[PDB]
């Protein structure tokens, strides 16, 4: 169904959000960082807000951003000790998510090679930078999901 | 007025918005009530749906949220076809909630503080083509739990704490095409468990800590090798090797017994 599928996506996102919240807790319990990277962000032009809403361009953006987050999600593996099953679950449930959004759609991936070296570049940095990268992934992937969640609720 | 018919505060706002009314004190016609066939009220603050029984033609229902416990009034919506039910805090399904809802095609039941499914609970739902019991925290399934569900084509049991499966659990599901068991605690499955699933197109087994000690792993290991196409990863792609042994991290299907 349409209501079934839409509930099922709503639910999958909420589960990822809970997870992110766990990693958040664990990380700024070390960094206190909760108040360059070019991380995927929603802008009014993407069609996802209530002023300027557009199903088709919103949905393309959701799926493109999520696909861009993936390498940042890979970065996240083994930077967590008490909340690692979740670190893994977040990575894996994003994939399931992207798969649900694709069945929903009609009509652009990232290159693995940039991603292989962007990833060694982030992993190469000092411990403060490493944690600063983490807090920003978590923060921006979260805002991204929330924005995706509100819009899907209106599609 | 609406607030009289639907005594719950949030449920009255749902209906008000559903009908394009200006306040919860507006009167409603027999026409307005007769013609609601879809109610969308997941992640709401509803505690009770009392009043819903005055809405005989609801076919599509999404219902759920932190505060919900009182769903007794669902029982006589004999037209309900698509139901998504998410009572976050609920601990016990009312005796035979689903018994009179025999036109149900699609049932999503996400009730994570429930922990045990009462036996018989799905026995009247013979028209179900799709059952989703993800996100509960199920340690086990009761015997015979899916037996009357002859028509299921999609069954999703992922994100639970299943440690084992009942012998024969899927034996009556010959139309099943899609079966999800990922993100549980399966150490193993019983010999034969998939043998009757001759329509299976997609199965997901990854993110279980499988026990690969021989001879126990035999059946599963050989099963995965002999349906290398059905076995899928989180991105929906073919990945026989996604099923992995705990500790070691080897592919289950890389284990060969004497």
């Amino acid at each position: 169904g349409s209501l079934t599928s839409s509930e099922r996506i709503d639910k999958q996102i909420r589960y990822i959000l809970d997870g992110i919240s766990a990693l958040r807790k664990e990380t700024c319990n070390k960094s206190n960082m909760c108040e360059n990277l070019n991380l995927p962000k929603m802008a009014e032009k993407d069609g996802c807000f209530q002023s300027g809403f557009n199903e088709e361009t919103c949905l393309v953006k959701i799926i493109t951003g999520l696909l861009e987050f993936e390498v940042y999600l890979e970065y996240l593996q083994n930077r967590f000790e008490s909340s690692e099953e979740q670190a893994r679950a977040v990575q894996m449930s994003t994939k399931v998510l992207i798969q649900f959004l694709q069945k929903k759609a009609k009509n652009t991936t990232p290159d693995p090679t940039t991603n292989a070296s962007l990833l060694t570049k982030l992993q190469a940095q000092n411990q403060w930078l490493q944690d600063m990268t983490t807090h920003l992934i978590l923060r921006s992937f979260k805002e991204f999901l929330q924005s995706s969640l509100r819009a899907l609720r209106q599609m | 007025p609406i607030k009289q018919i639907f005594p719950d505060d949030a449920f009255a706002e749902t209906i008000k918005a559903n009908l394009k009314k200006k306040s919860v004190t507006d009167a409603v016609t027999q026409n307005e009530l007769n013609s609601i066939d879809q109610i969308i009220a997941n992640n709401s603050d509803i505690k009770s749906v009392q009043g819903i029984q005055y809405l005989p033609n609801v076919r599509y229902l999404a219902l759920g949220g932190n505060k919900l416990h009182d769903i007794s009034a669902l029982k006589e919506l004999t037209n309900l076809t698509y139901l998504t039910l998410e009572p976050n805090q609920l601990q016990s399904l009312p005796n035979g909630v689903f018994d009179k809802l025999t036109n149900l095609k699609e049932l999503q039941l996400w009730a994570n503080q429930l922990q045990s499914l009462p036996d018989g609970v799905f026995d009247k739902l013979t028209n179900l083509t799709y059952l989703n019991l993800a996100f509960n925290q199920l340690q086990s399934l009761p015997k015979g739990v899916f037996d009357k569900l002859t028509n299921l084509t999609e069954l999703d049991l992922s994100y639970n704490q299943l440690q084992s499966l009942p012998k024969g659990v899927f034996d009556k599901l010959t139309q099943l095409k899609d079966l999800r068991l990922y993100q549980n605690q399966l150490k193993s499955v019983p010999d034969g468990v998939f043998d009757r699933l001759t329509s299976l197109q997609y199965i997901w087994l990854h993110d279980n800590p499988w026990d690969c000690t021989c001879p126990g792993i035999r059946y599963l290991s050989e099963w995965i090798n002999k349906h290398s196409g059905v076995v899928r990863n989180s991105a929906g792609s073919v990945a026989p090797d996604s099923a992995k042994c705990s500790g070691s991290g080897k592919p289950v299907r890389s284990i060969i017994c004497p």
